[PDB]
């Protein structure tokens, strides 16, 4: 069909762990770098 | 004053709105 159609990457970006020192707790709350929420 | 190949560009820590607060 000739149509015209966009071509964007798929999402990609760097994971970060924000972690208190393990000598105190070890909950940690992971960050998604550039991702909108939805797409996790 | 005035892409997805794996390079990002991080935001800075202080937003431009805190550096003028400053
Ligand atoms: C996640 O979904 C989109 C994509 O990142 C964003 O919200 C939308 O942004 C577009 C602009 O590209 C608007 O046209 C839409 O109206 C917005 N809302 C929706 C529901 O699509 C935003 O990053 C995030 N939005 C939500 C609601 O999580
Ligand atoms: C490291 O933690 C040491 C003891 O930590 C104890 O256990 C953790 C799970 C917490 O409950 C904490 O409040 C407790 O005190 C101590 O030597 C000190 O607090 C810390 N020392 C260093 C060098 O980080």
């Amino acid at each position: 069909t000739l149509e015209i159609l966009d071509i964007t990457p798929c999402s990609f970006g760097g994971v970060s762990v924000i972690t208190p020192g393990t000598n105190t707790s070890n909950q940690v709350a992971v960050l998604y770098q550039d991702v909108n929420c939805t797409e996790v | 004053v005035t892409k997805f190949n794996g390079l990002t560009v991080l935001p800075p820590l202080l937003t431009d709105e805190m550096i003028a607060q400053y």
